[PDB]
C-alpha cells in the first residue's frame, strides 16, 4: 500500500536496516520497524466468460418468421433493412433463408 | 441522371476517325451491358415497368380499336416500312378481345 | 414539525474576539494530537498573520534513525560552526511548521462552545493552516553552494593574494517605466521582502494539559441572564433580504412591476393605451384594492370616455399630435375624428356597419378596420358588435359620471355633425 | 420518398378552395384528414381527392380516377436559358493556350 | 525612382497624406496632392529648404 | 447489449407484423402496391412505413445514443431504455410523427447524408489511385496481358 | 461499387461481435498492402470440430493469458526477515478454462524480459504459490523497485501467443453437423498454424502481408482475391472474378 | 454601440509617450451619432440606406470623441473631434429606420417587412454570421491518437489564451504547455505551487483505492528525483522553461500568470490552482476506467459569438493600433521639431478606423494580431433571391471547423439542438452539418456582472475551498460548485442549493439568464453566467399542473399582461442546454407526469424559418425537408414593397404571386403571405405521355399562355466616369 | 461511519452524554441586524458589532429540522464538511508587546453551516 510519514507527510519506502526491514522517508530520519506480517491484496479480475457463442436459438433473434423468399420460399428467414444511402432513392434489403441449410444472401 | 436540374456536357468531334471510333466503340447499342458483371444497364425504368406490368395483366382485354391504336402508337420512324401483323384474338365468340 | 424539545439558547462573547485563532493540520489526522509533543517556540506577526511553530522531537525512540539524523544535521549545518545552526546537537531535534492564510476576512466564521442548554459563539481573528515546512533543505543547499565555492577557491594549496579589488560598479538608478515599476511591485520577491520587513514576535507554548488552558477556557463564556431581549437583530425579513441582496444601482415595453411603481395617472394612461377597452371593476382589480375608487375614476375620466357602461381610451391618447397613420400617412387629427365618430356610432347603437363608417369618414378600409378591431368584433349577419356587454352596474352606481359623459358625447356629436355634415 | 405530406396539403387546399378557407399545415398539428374529408363530402366532391376524369386525347374515361387538387408550386432561379452554353474556338488563356 | 526619395521628401509626402486624411478627403484628392507635391519637388530651390518651407508647401 | 438486442427484436417484430397486416388488408389496383409489385419504384418496407408503422430509427446500426446525460432527450426519464425513448416511431407518416420521432428521423437522415458525403470523396480518391495504377495494362494479340514495359 | 457501397454496419458475420472494417475502408486497406491492418481476422479449423472441450483447450493454447487474469490475488508481503511478492494461482479457474498452466509454467514465464530477474529469485512453495524476491540492480534501482513489479507482474504472458489478443470459438450449425472453428483477432498466422490441435492446412487470414510472408506469394494472391470477393458480396453487389484476379 | 464601446474607450482613456514626460492624451467620452454622408463639402447630411445602396457608398456614422491634451503644458480641451466612421447596422438604435411607420418607410424607399440587421458597405449588403465555438475555461477529457485518455484546458482571459494539456502516456501524468521545453510530472508542479507534502497531494487527488493505485507511479517517479521542496521544483521548471535566480522567478511567473490564466491567484497563492489541477487529475483517473469521455458536439459546451463581440474586439484592436501610432508620432515629432509645441490634433488620422472597419466588413477576413486570431468568411453577401432567402440567411450559424476534415461528428444532428437550432434546415452539399439555422423560438444570452451570483453563493453556505483540504473533494456527498470554469467551492446537499438558486432566479433577484446545472457522475454544480449561451422559454410546472392557466392567456390576449409579466410572475422561465439536461420537460399536457418540471410551449417551434414553410412536415421524410429548405432559400418571388426602386445585380420577380392555401402559423408569424414566392396550380397526380419519367412534370400550354409561371429577371449594368490625377475626366 | 445529522448530533451530545463539545459553525456574511452605534448604510453586520448576552435561540423541530431564530427571521443549520484531520482551537493572547501566551482551548471535530431560509423570506413578502 501507500504509507506516509506522520512527521513530514512524504511517501515511505521499504528498506533493510541493521535489525529488520523498515519503512522510512527520504527527507527525515523517521523510521518504522516491521513487527508482524503486512499484506496488500488487489484481487485482479478473473476471466468469467466462457466464450461460447453461435447458437441457433440465440442467432434467431430476428423478426423474420414465416415469410416468402424468391430463392427457396422457406418460412424461416432473416431480413435486414438499410437506409444509409441518399443517392439510392429506395431503401436496401438483405434477406437470408437458411431453413433447409440453404444460406442465401442477396439484395 | 434524375432530371432534377442536372447539367450534362455535349462534345462534337472534329475528325472522321474520332467520329467513327466514337460511333463504333462507344455506341449506345454496343454498350448495353456494363463490363463489371455483364448485367444490362440500359433497360426499362419507372413509368415503363409499371406500364408494361399493367399492360400484361390478366385482366387486360382490349377490343379491335384500342389494340390497333396501341399497336400503331409505335409505327413511327424506321417502323413505318414494316407490316403491322395484327395477332389473332384470344376470345372471339362472345366478344372479340385482344389481351 | 413543531419545536418539541432542544430549545437551546445562543450567547455571544467578545473577550477573545481578537485573540482567537484556528489552527488546523491538513496532514495530521484527528486521532494523533500534538499534546505529548514538547513545543519550543512560536514566531508570529500581528499584521499579515503567519505563525511558525518550532517544536522538539524525541531521539531515543525506535522510530528515529540516528545515522540519518547525523547525516541531515551535517548536511544542513557545518562541522562545528554552531553559530547559526538549525539544530542544537548533531541530530535533527527541532521541527518547523509553517502557516498559510486561508482567507483575508474571517468575520463570518465563529467558534461555538456547547454547554448544557447553551451555545456560546466567539469570533475568529484569523484562520491559518499549519503544514510541515521544508526550510532546512534550502539552508543545506546554500551551505553546499558555499562549500563548492570554497573548494573552487582551494584548488591550489596556497592561494596568492588576489588583486580582485572591487571596482566601483555603481549602476544608474534609472527612472523605471511605470509598467516595469508595476511589474517589480507585483513581483514575488518584493512581496516577500515586504512581509519580512515586519519584525517577528516570539511566543511560548502552553499545551492543553496545562492548567492555563483550563483557566483561559472560561473566557469563551459571557456573564448574562438566561432570557434577555436583544436590542439589535430585530429587522423584518424584508429588510434582511434587502440587506443580503443589495440592488445593482410596442407600447407594452413597461411591465406590470414597472407600471405599479408609476403614479396612478400614468398607470391608468398606460393601461388604457394598452387595452383600450376595459370595465371599471377590472381596472380597480388590476390597480389594487388599496387605491381609492374616486381617484381612479378622476384619473380615468381624463383619458377615457364612457361607451355602453364600459371605458374606451380617448383618440388623442393613442394618436399623439406628431403621429400619423401607419397605413395611409394621414394626420392624426383625421384619425381622432374618425375614432370619435366610431365611438359615437357605438354609443348610439350597439351594431355598427363598416361600409357606412367608411363612406361617412371618407377613410380607407385599413384605417376603419383598425378602428373597429380596437373596440369591436365581427358578428355574422349582424356587422360589428362591441366586445364587452352592456355594463349597467357602473351606470347605476355613478349617475353623475353618466350625465357628464352624456353631455361630453353630446358636444362630440355636435362637433362631428359640424365637421362631417351629418 | 414517402411524401404523404404532399397529399395531405393537396387535400387541405382542395377543401379550402371549396369552402373558401385557409387550412393550416402546422407541424405536429394542423387540420386533420377527417375535417377536410367532411368538407369535401359536404360540397359534393369525393372524400379522397380522386375524381372521375375523361381522357382528352381519346375522349374515353380513364380506368382509374385521377388525384386532382391545388398545390402551391414555386419556380426556382435555375433557368435553362441562363444554363445553356455552347463554345466555339473562341479565346484562350495567356499562360496555357486553352479555353 | 521612389528609391531616391530623401528622408525629408518621405516626411513631406507622409505629411500630405495625414493632412488629407484628417480632412477626410477621398483618395483621389490624396493622389492629386501627392502628384502636385512630386511635381513641385523637382526644382533645386524647393528641395533645398527648411522644414517650415516644406510644411507650408504641403499646405499650399 | 442483450437487452438492446431483445428490444430491437421486439420492435422489428412489431414492424414486420404491421407491414404484413397492411399488405394483407390492402386491396388490388392500389398504386403504391402496384408499383411495389412490379419493382418500378419503392418496396413493401416503404409502404409499411408510410401506412402501417415507421421502423426503428437506427444510427450506426444501433438505437439513438443518449445526447444528454443518461438520456437522449430531456422529455424522458433518466436511465430509461424504453423503445419510444430510444428511437422507436410508433406512428406512421399518414398519422403524423411526434416531435421526438421526427427529430430522430432527421438525425438518421443527416447521418446518411454525411455518410454519403464522405463516401463520395473517399471513393473518388480510391478510383483515381486505382485508375492511375492500372491504366498501363492491355490485352495483347498472343492472349497474354502485358504492361507498358 | 465503391460509390455503390453504402458503408453499412451491424455486419458482424453472424457472431454479433468483433467489429471488422468492411467496405471502402477495407478495400483501401487491401489495395494499400499495409503490413499492419485494422482488426485482423484469422480463421482456424480444428481436427476435432465436434468436441467443445478440445476447442476450448486449443483456444486457451492460442490465446494470450496474463498472470493477473488467472491469479486470484497478488500481495507484496514484507516479512521481518525479507520482503517478496506472493502470487496465488486460481487452480479452479485454471481447470475451468482448461489451461495447461501450473506453478512451474508460471515460474518459467517469469525471468523473461522482466528486468533480468534471475531464476533463483522466483520460487515455488505450494501447488499454486509463486514467490518473487527481486534484488537491487544498481542501475538507479533499489529494493523499492518492488512497486515496479506490481506495475507489470500481472501483465506477463504465461501461456499463448503474445501477438494473439483475442480468440473466440465460432460454431457452424449445418444440418449435417455443427463444427467448431477458431476466430483469432491477432497478427500471427505462423504461430496459430504451429499450435497443437489446429488444422494448419485449412487456416486463412485477412492480413495479406502475413499470408505473403508465411505461405508464399500465390497464397497471398488467393487471399487477396477471396477477401475482395467477400467484401464485395457483403454489400450485395457482384463483380466478375477476372477483374480481382487481374488486380491480384 | 451603447455600452461596450464606452468600456473600450475607458480601458484606453489615457495614452502617453515615454519621452517628454508630463504629456498625455486623455479621452473623456466617445459618441457615434446618427448616420450621415460626407458627399457635401465639409457638411454632413442624413442619408437613407436605399440611397447608400444606389450610390455604392457605405452607411456609417461619424465616431467622434471629446478629449483633453497638453500642447505646451497648457491643457487644451476638445469637445467635438471626429475620429472615425462606424458602419451602422440597419434597424439599430441609431439607425434612421427604427421608430418609423410604413408610410415613413415608403418616404425613405425601404420595405417595412425588411428584417434588417445587415450592414451596407460600398453599396453591397453584408451580413455577419453567428460564429460557433467551444466554451472557454473548461476541462475536456478526451482520447489521444494512441488511445491515451488525457485532459485539456484552454484558459483564455481578456489578454492571453493558453491551452495546457495533461497526458498519461506512461502511466504517470505529464503536463504539457507551449511555454515549456518538455512535459514535466504533475507532482513536481504540485511541489512548485506551494504544497510540498505528498500526503496532502494524494488527499487532494482522491482517497479511493484505485485513485492511489493509479497515482502511485507518479509518486514513484517524483521520488526517483531529488525534488522535495518548492525551490528545487521551481529550479527544475525554470530549467525546462523556454526562452522568450532568474529561472526560478520565470518559472514562478509562468505558474502564476501563464499557466491556468482563468484561475486567479490573490498574492502568489496557488491554493485554488492546486485544487483545480487536483480535480483535473481526479477526473482523468475516473475517466481512465469506465469510458466516460466527454464529447465535443455537446452544444451545452458551445458558445455563440454575435456581431457585437466581433465588432467590439475589432474596435479595441483598432483603437490600440491608433494609440500606438499616435504615441510613435509623438515620440518622433516632439523632441526635435521646434519650439512650436506639438499637439495630437494635427495628426488625428480619421481614415484609419474607417478603412479598417470597411475592409473588415467587406472582405470578411479578420486578422487580430493582439489576439492572434485569423478568421475568414465572417461576413457574407446577403442573398436577395427572395424574402425567405434573406430571412433565413439572417439567422445562420457557421461552425468553427470550416471544412477542415470530414469528421462526421459535428456534422451529425445532436440531440442537444432541441428547441435551439432547426434540425432539418441545412445546406445540401459540402457544408451539410456545418451551417445551421436557429429555431423559431430561441434567444442568445449576454454577459452579466457575476457579483450577486457570488454573493448569493457565499451566503448559501458554500464553504471556502481554502479552509479545507482536498480530502473533502473525495467524499461522495460533497459536490463541487463552479463559476464559468473557476472553482467556486464545495457544498453538501446540492438539491437545496439548486432549488434555492432557481427560486431566487424566478423571484427576480438573480438574472433570468444565469444557468445552473448539476452533474452527478462528476458531482459538479456548474453555474454559467457568460454570454453566448442558448436559452429557451419553458412554462414552469409545479405538482402536475402548469403555472400558466386560461385566465393568464385571456389577459395576454386582451392586453393586460405581456411576456415580461410571465417572466416576472414565475410562470415562464428560460432554460439552458445544461440546465434542461437535468430538468424534465413535457411535450403536451397529457404527457405531464409526477416527475415534470417544465412544459413545452409549442412543438412546431422546433423547426426554423425555412422549415416553417413546409406544410405538414411531420408526414414527409427528412431529406425531403432538407431539399425543400434548400430550394426555398433559392425560391423565386417578391422581395419587398421597394423592389421597383431597388437596383441589384440580379433580381428574380414573379408576375402574379399568390399566397398559399395551406399556410403554417410560422408563415403568419413571418408575414410571408404578404410576400409570396409561388403560385397555386391545379395539379393532377398522374402519368401522361411518358414525359414525366423521373421527377419531371408536364405543363399546360394554355396556362403558361395566360400568365402562369411568368417571371421577370432584372440585371444591373454599372459604369463609372472617374477623374484621374491629371486634370482630365472620362467623357 | 454513517453520515450523522445535526438533530441527532445535539441529542447525543446532550441526552446521551453531558460532556461539553467545541463546534465550528459558519455564519452568513450579513446578520439580520444593525451595528449598534458603530458609525454606520446597510453594511455588513457581523459578530464583532453585536454585544454579549442572549442573541438567538436554537430550535429542533420534527423530521430533523434544525433552525436558528436570530430575531424575526429563522435560519437553518446543516452539517458541514466532515473534517477528519486535526483541528485545534487555541487562544493566542498578546498581553504584552514583547511576550504573549498561546492557550490551547480544545479540539474541533464537527462543522456546522448556518444558512438563510430564502424560501420563507420569499413567501413572506
Ligand atoms: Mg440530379
Ligand atoms: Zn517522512
Ligand atoms: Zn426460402
Amino acid at each position: 500500500m501507500l504509507l506516509f510519514c506522520p512527521g513530514c507527510g512524504n511517501g515511505l519506502i521499504v528498506e533493510e536496516g541493521q535489525r529488520c526491514h523498515r519503512f522510512a522517508c527520504n527527507t527525515c530520519p523517521y523510521v518504522h520497524n516491521i513487527t508482524r506480517k503486512v499484506t496488500n491484496r488487489k484481487y485482479p479480475k478473473l476471466k468469467e466468460v466462457d466464450d461460447v457463442l453461435g447458437g441457433a436459438a440465440a442467432w434467431e433473434n430476428v423478426d423474420s418468421t414465416a415469410e416468402s423468399c424468391p430463392k427457396c420460399e422457406h418460412p424461416r428467414a432473416y431480413f435486414m433493412q438499410l437506409q444509409t444511402r441518399s443517392a439510392d432513392e429506395p431503401m436496401t434489403t438483405f434477406y437470408k433463408c437458411c431453413n433447409a441449410q440453404c444460406g442465401h444472401r442477396w439484395r | 441522371a434524375d432530371f432534377d436540374g442536372d447539367e450534362m456536357n455535349l462534345h462534337l468531334p472534329q475528325t472522321e476517325e474520332a467520329k467513327a471510333e466514337a460511333l463504333v466503340l462507344m455506341g449506345t447499342k454496343a454498350n448495353l451491358v456494363t463490363p463489371r458483371n455483364g448485367e444490362p444497364l440500359i433497360a426499362a425504368i419507372q413509368d415503363f415497368l409499371t406500364g408494361a406490368y399493367l399492360l400484361t395483366l390478366k385482366d387486360t382485354f382490349f377490343d379491335r380499336a384500342k389494340a390497333c391504336q396501341i399497336i400503331a402508337s409505335i409505327l413511327v420512324g424506321k417502323d413505318e416500312k414494316i407490316k403491322v401483323r395484327l395477332p389473332p384474338p384470344t376470345i372471339l365468340k362472345p366478344v372479340t378481345l385482344w389481351t | 414539525d413543531d419545536p418539541v424539545v432542544q430549545e437551546i439558547d445562543v450567547y455571544l462573547a467578545k473577550s477573545l474576539a481578537e485573540k482567537l485563532y484556528l489552527f488546523q493540520y491538513p496532514v495530521r489526522p484527528a486521532s494523533m494530537t500534538y499534546d505529548d509533543i514538547p513545543h519550543l517556540s512560536a514566531k508570529i506577526k500581528p499584521k499579515q498573520q503567519k505563525v511558525e511553530l518550532e517544536m522538539a522531537i524525541d531521539t531515543l525512540n525506535p522510530n528515529y534513525c540516528r545515522s540519518k539524523g547525523e547525516q541531515i544535521a551535517l548536511n544542513v549545518d557545518g562541522a562545528c560552526a554552531d553559530e547559526t545552526s538549525t539544530y542544537s546537537s548533531k541530530l535533527m531535534d527541532k521541527q518547523t511548521f509553517c502557516s498559510s492564510q486561508t482567507t483575508s476576512n474571517t468575520s463570518r466564521y465563529a467558534a461555538a462552545l456547547y454547554r448544557q442548554g447553551e451555545l456560546h459563539l466567539t469570533p475568529l481573528h484569523g484562520i491559518l493552516q499549519l503544514r510541515p515546512s521544508f526550510s532546512y533543505l534550502d539552508k543545506a543547499d546554500a551551505k553546499h553552494r558555499e562549500r563548492e565555492a570554497a573548494n573552487e577557491a582551494g584548488d591550489s594549496s596556497q592561494d596568492e593574494a588576489e588583486d580582485d579589488v572591487k571596482q566601483i560598479t555603481v549602476r544608474f538608478s534609472r527612472p523605471e517605466s511605470e509598467q516595469a515599476r508595476q511589474r517589480r511591485v507585483q513581483s514575488y520577491e518584493f512581496l516577500q521582502k515586504k512581509h519580512a520587513e515586519e519584525p517577528w514576535v516570539h511566543l511560548h507554548y502552553y499545551g492543553l494539559r496545562d492548567s492555563r488552558s483550563e483557566h483561559e477556557r472560561q473566557y469563551l463564556l459571557c456573564p448574562g441572564s438566561s432570557g434577555v431581549e436583544n436590542t439589535e437583530l430585530v429587522k423584518s425579513p424584508s429588510e434582511y433580504l434587502m440587506m443580503l441582496m443589495p440592488p445593482s444601482q410596442p407600447s407594452n415595453v413597461l411591465s406590470m412591476a414597472q407600471l405599479r411603481t408609476l403614479p396612478l395617472a400614468d398607470q391608468i394612461k398606460i393601461l388604457m393605451k394598452n387595452v383600450k377597452v376595459m370595465p371599471f371593476a377590472n381596472l380597480m382589480s388590476l390597480l389594487g384594492p388599496s387605491i381609492d375608487s374616486v381617484a381612479v375614476l378622476r384619473g380615468i375620466q381624463k383619458v377615457a370616455m364612457l361607451v355602453q357602461g364600459n371605458w374606451v381610451v380617448k383618440s388623442d391618447i393613442l394618436y399623439p399630435k406628431d403621429s400619423s397613420s401607419p397605413h395611409s400617412g394621414v394626420p392624426a387629427e383625421v384619425l381622432c375624428r374618425g375614432r370619435d365618430f366610431v365611438m359615437w356610432k357605438f354609443t348610439q347603437s350597439r351594431w355598427v356597419v363598416r361600409k357606412e363608417v367608411a363612406t361617412v369618414t371618407k377613410l380607407c378600409a385599413e384605417d376603419v378596420k383598425d378602428f373597429l378591431e380596437h373596440m369591436a368584433v365581427v358578428r355574422i349577419n349582424k356587422g360589428w358588435e362591441f366586445i364587452l356587454p352592456y355594463d349597467g352596474e357602473f351606470i347605476k352606481k355613478h349617475p353623475d359620471v353618466v350625465q357628464r359623459q352624456h353631455m361630453l358625447w353630446t358636444g362630440i356629436q355636435a362637433k362631428l355633425e359640424k365637421v362631417y355634415n351629418l | 420518398r414517402m411524401t404523404v405530406g404532399k397529399l395531405i396539403e393537396l387535400l387541405a387546399g382542395k377543401a379550402g378552395v371549396l369552402d373558401g378557407r385557409f387550412h393550416y399545415g402546422t407541424a405536429f398539428g394542423g387540420s386533420k384528414v377527417k375535417d377536410v374529408c367532411e368538407d369535401l363530402v359536404r360540397h359534393g366532391y369525393n372524400y379522397l381527392g380522386k375524381d372521375y376524369v375523361t381522357s382528352g386525347i381519346t375522349g374515353e374515361p380513364l380506368e382509374a380516377y385521377i388525384y386532382f387538387g391545388p398545390v402551391y408550386y414555386q419556380k426556382l432561379k435555375h433557368m435553362v436559358l441562363d444554363k445553356m452554353h455552347a463554345r466555339a474556338r473562341g479565346p484562350r488563356a495567356v499562360l496555357t493556350r486553352q479555353p | 525612382e521612389n528609391e531616391q526619395v530623401s528622408r525629408s521628401q518621405q516626411r513631406g509626402l507622409r505629411r500630405v497624406r495625414d493632412l488629407c486624411r484628417v480632412l477626410q478627403l477621398p483618395p483621389t484628392f490624396e493622389d492629386t496632392a501627392v502628384a502636385y507635391y512630386q511635381q513641385a519637388y523637382r526644382h533645386s530651390g524647393i528641395r533645398a529648404a527648411r522644414l517650415q518651407k516644406k510644411e507650408v508647401l504641403v499646405g499650399c | 447489449e442483450t437487452l438492446e438486442a431483445l428490444i430491437l427484436k421486439e420492435l422489428s417484430v412489431i414492424r414486420d407484423h404491421a407491414g404484413s397486416a397492411c399488405l394483407r388488408e390492402l386491396d388490388k389496383s392500389n398504386s403504391p402496391l402496384t408499383m411495389a409489385l412490379c419493382g418500378s419504384k419503392g418496396s413493401f418496407i416503404n409502404i409499411s412505413q408510410m401506412i402501417a408503422c415507421v421502423g426503428q430509427q437506427a444510427i450506426s446500426g444501433s438505437r439513438v445514443p443518449d445526447g444528454f446525460e443518461n438520456r437522449s432527450l430531456p422529455h424522458f426519464e433518466k436511465h430509461s431504455k424504453l423503445p419510444a425513448a430510444k428511437g422507436f416511431v410508433a406512428n406512421s407518416f399518414y398519422s403524423g410523427l411526434t416531435p421526438t420521432e421526427f427529430f430522430f428521423h432527421t438525425m438518421a437522415g443527416r447521418e446518411g447524408l454525411v455518410d454519403t458525403a464522405v463516401k463520395t470523396a473517399e471513393t473518388g480518391y480510391m478510383q483515381r489511385r486505382l485508375v492511375k495504377s492500372l491504366e498501363d495494362l492491355c490485352s495483347q494479340y498472343d492472349l497474354t496481358v502485358r504492361s507498358s514495359t | 461499387p465503391g460509390t455503390q457501397m453504402t458503408l453499412k454496419t451491424f455486419h458482424f458475420a453472424g457472431v454479433a461481435s468483433m467489429n471488422i472494417t468492411l467496405g471502402v475502408p477495407r478495400i483501401k486497406e487491401i489495395i494499400n498492402a499495409s503490413k499492419a491492418i485494422s482488426t485482423p481476422i484469422i480463421t482456424a479449423q480444428l481436427d476435432k470440430d465436434d468436441d467443445a472441450d478440445y476447442a476450448r483447450l486449443v483456444k486457451g493454447r492460442i490465446e494470450k493469458t496474463l498472470l493477473g487474469e488467472i491469479s486470484e490475488y497478488i500481495e507484496e508481503v514484507f516479512l521481518p526477515d525479507d520482503c517478496f511478492i506472493l502470487v496465488k494461482l486460481s487452480l479452479e479457474r485454471i481447470r475451468l478454462l482448461r489451461l495447461e498452466v501450473n506453478a512451474e509454467t508460471v515460474r518459467y514465464s517469469i525471468c523473461t524480459s522482466k528486468l533480468r530477474v534471475k531464476p533463483g529469485d522466483v520460487a515455488v512453495h505450494g501447488e499454486a504459490v509463486v514467490c518473487v524476491t527481486p534484488r537491487e540492480n544498481s542501475k538507479s534501482s533499489m529494493y523499492y523497485v518492488l512497486q515496479f513489479l506490481k506495475e507489470d507482474l500481472p501483465k506477463v504472458v504465461v501461456q499463448g501467443i503474445p501477438e494473439v489478443s483475442r480468440a473466440v470459438i465460432h460454431i457452424d450449425e449445418q444440418s449435417g453437423k455443427e463444427k467448431y472453428k477458431l476466430l483469432v483477432e491477432g497478427d500471427n498466422l505462423r504461430a496459430v498454424m504451429a499450435t497443437h490441435g489446429v488444422k494448419g492446412t485449412r487456416t486463412t487470414s485477412n492480413n495479406t502481408y502475413e499470408v505473403e510472408k508465411t505461405l508464399g506469394i500465390e497464397a497471398a494472391r488467393t487471399t487477396i482475391i477471396n477477401e475482395i470477393q467477400y467484401t464485395m458480396v457483403n454489400h450485395g453487389m457482384s463483380i466478375d472474378r477476372r477483374h480481382v484476379m487481374l488486380l491480384s | 454601440i451603447n455600452v461596450e464601446i464606452k468600456k473600450i474607450m475607458k480601458a484606453n482613456e489615457k495614452v502617453t509617450s515615454d519621452a517628454d514626460p508630463m504629456w498625455y492624451l486623455k479621452y473623456l467620452n466617445i459618441y457615434v451619432g446618427l448616420p450621415d454622408v460626407e458627399e457635401s463639402f465639409n457638411v454632413t447630411r442624413p442619408v437613407s440606406p436605399h440611397e447608400c445602396r444606389l450610390r455604392d457608398m457605405t452607411y456609417s456614422a461619424p465616431i467622434t470623441v471629446d478629449i483633453e491634451y497638453t500642447r505646451g503644458s497648457q491643457r487644451i480641451i476638445r469637445n467635438a473631434l471626429p475620429i472615425g466612421r462606424m458602419p451602422i447596422m440597419l434597424r439599430s438604435s441609431n439607425c434612421v429606420l427604427t421608430g418609423k411607420t410604413p408610410a415613413e418607410f415608403a418616404k425613405l424607399n425601404e420595405c417595412p417587412l425588411d428584417p434588417g440587421g445587415y450592414f451596407i458597405v460600398k453599396g453591397v449588403e453584408k451580413v455577419i454570421l453567428i460564429q460557433e465555438q467551444l466554451s472557454k475555461n473548461r476541462i475536456i477529457v478526451e482520447a489521444d491518437r494512441k488511445g491515451a485518455v488525457g485532459a485539456s484546458v484552454t484558459s483564455s482571459t481578456h489578454e492571453k489564451k493558453s491551452r495546457t494539456n495533461m497526458a498519461v502516456k506512461q502511466g504517470r501524468f505529464y503536463l504539457r504547455h507551449n511555454t515549456l521545453s518538455e512535459d514535466i510530472p504533475i507532482v513536481i508542479i504540485f511541489k512548485a505551487m506551494g504544497v510540498e507534502s505528498d500526503q496532502e497531494i494524494v488527499q487532494m487527488i482522491g482517497t479511493e483505492e484505485h485513485v492511489m493505485a493509479a497515482f502511485g507511479p507518479s509518486l514513484e517517479e517524483c521520488q526517483k528525483a531529488q525534488i522535495f521542496t518548492q525551490m528545487q521544483a521551481l529550479k527544475y521548471i525554470g530549467n525546462k522553461v523556454r526562452r522568450q535566480k532568474t529561472k526560478i522567478e520565470e518559472a514562478r511567473e509562468l505558474l502564476a500568470s501563464t499557466i491556468l490564466t482563468h484561475v486567479p491567484v490573490k498574492e502568489f497563492n496557488f491554493r485554488a490552482k492546486c485544487i483545480y489541477t487536483a480535480v483535473m487529475v481526479r477526473r482523468v483517473i475516473l475517466a481512465q476506467g469506465d469510458n466516460k469521455v466527454d464529447d465535443r458536439d455537446y452544444y451545452g459546451n458551445k458558445r455563440l459569438e454575435l456581431a457585437g463581440q466581433l465588432l467590439s474586439l475589432l474596435f479595441e484592436d483598432l483603437f490600440k493600433k491608433f494609440n500606438s501610432e499616435m504615441k510613435k508620432i509623438a515620440d518622433q515629432v516632439i523632441p526635435k521639431q521646434r519650439a512650436a509645441q506639438f499637439d495630437v490634433v494635427k495628426h488625428m488620422r480619421q481614415d484609419q478606423i474607417t478603412n479598417g472597419m470597411v475592409n473588415a466588413i467587406s472582405t470578411g477576413n479578420w486578422s487580430l494580431k493582439r489576439f492572434k486570431m485569423d478568421r475568414q468568411g465572417v461576413t457574407q453577401v446577403l442573398s436577395r433571391l427572395s424574402y425567405i432567402s434573406a430571412l433565413g440567411m439572417m439567422t445562420r450559424i457557421s461552425s468553427q471547423f470550416e471544412k477542415t476534415r470530414k469528421v462526421s461528428g459535428p456534422r451529425s444532428l445532436q440531440p442537444s439542438q432541441w428547441g435551439m437550432l432547426c434540425p432539418s434546415d441545412t445546406p445540401e452539399g459540402e457544408a451539410c452539418g456545418l451551417v445551421k439555422n436557429l429555431a423559431l423560438m430561441t434567444h442568445i444570452t449576454t454577459d452579466m456582472e457575476d457579483g450577486p451570483i457570488v454573493k448569493l453563493a457565499s451566503n448559501l453556505g458554500v464553504e471556502d475551498v481554502n479552509l479545507l483540504c482536498g480530502e473533502e473533494l473525495s467524499y461522495p456527498n460533497v459536490f463541487l460548485v463552479f463559476l464559468n470554469g473557476n472553482i467556486l467551492g464545495v457544498i453538501r446537499d446540492h438539491k437545496k442549493l439548486v432549488n434555492t438558486f432557481r427560486l431566487m432566479r424566478r423571484a427576480g433577484y438573480i438574472n433570468e439568464f444565469v444557468s445552473i446545472s448539476t452533474n452527478l457522475t462528476d458531482r459538479c454544480v456548474y453555474i454559467s453566467s457568460d454570454g453566448g449561451r442558448l436559452c429557451r422559454p419553458y412554462i414552469i410546472v409545479k405538482k402536475q399542473k402548469p403555472a400558466v392557466t386560461n385566465k393568464h392567456m385571456e389577459e395576454l390576449a386582451q392586453g393586460y399582461r405581456n411576456f415580461e409579466d410571465f417572466l416576472h410572475e414565475s410562470l415562464v422561465e428560460y432554460l439552458d442546454v445544461n440546465e434542461e439536461n437535468d430538468c424534465n420537460i413535457a411535450l403536451y399536457e397529457h404527457t405531464i407526469n409526477k416527475d415534470t418540471t417544465h412544459l413545452e410551449i409549442e412543438p412546431f417551434t422546433l423547426l426554423g424559418v425555412c422549415a416553417g414553410l413546409i406544410p405538414y412536415p411531420h408526414h414527409n421524410q427528412s431529406p425531403r425537408n432538407t431539399y425543400q429548405c434548400a430550394m426555398g432559400k433559392q425560391a423565386m418571388g417578391t422581395i419587398g414593397y421597394n423592389q421597383r426602386n431597388r437596383i441589384d445585380t440580379l433580381m428574380y420577380l414573379l408576375a402574379y404571386p399568390q399566397k398559399p392555401m395551406v399556410k403554417t402559423k410560422t408563415i403568419e408569424l413571418i408575414e410571408f403571405e404578404k410576400l409570396p414566392a409561388g403560385q397555386n396550380a391545379t395539379v393532377a397526380v398522374m402519368s401522361y405521355s411518358g414525359y414525366d419519367i423521373e421527377d419531371a412534370l408536364v405543363l399546360n400550354k394554355a396556362s403558361l399562355d395566360r400568365g402562369f409561371g411568368r417571371c421577370l429577371v432584372y440585371k444591373n449594368a454599372k459604369c463609372t466616369l472617374k477623374r484621374y490625377t491629371n486634370q482630365t475626366f472620362d467623357k | 461511519l454513517p453520515k450523522d445529522v445535526s438533530v441527532a448530533e445535539l441529542l447525543r451530545e446532550l441526552s446521551l452524554t453531558k460532556e461539553e463539545e467545541l463546534l465550528f459553525l459558519q455564519l452568513p456574511d450579513t446578520l439580520p441586524g444593525q451595528p449598534p452605534t458603530q458609525d454606520i448604510a446597510e453594511n455588513a453586520c457581523t459578530l464583532a458589532d453585536l454585544t454579549e448576552g442572549q442573541v438567538g435561540k436554537l430550535l429542533i423541530r420534527k423530521s430533523g429540522r434544525v433552525q436558528l431564530l436570530l430575531g424575526k427571521v429563522t435560519l437553518d443549520v446543516t452539517m458541514g464538511t466532515a473534517c477528519s484531520f486535526l483541528q485545534e482551537l487555541v487562544s493566542v493572547g498578546l498581553g504584552d508587546s514583547r511576550t504573549g501566551e498561546m492557550t490551547v482551548l480544545g479540539h474541533v471535530k464537527h462543522k456546522l453551516v448556518c444558512s438563510p431560509d430564502f424560501e420563507s423570506l420569499l413567501d413572506h413578502k
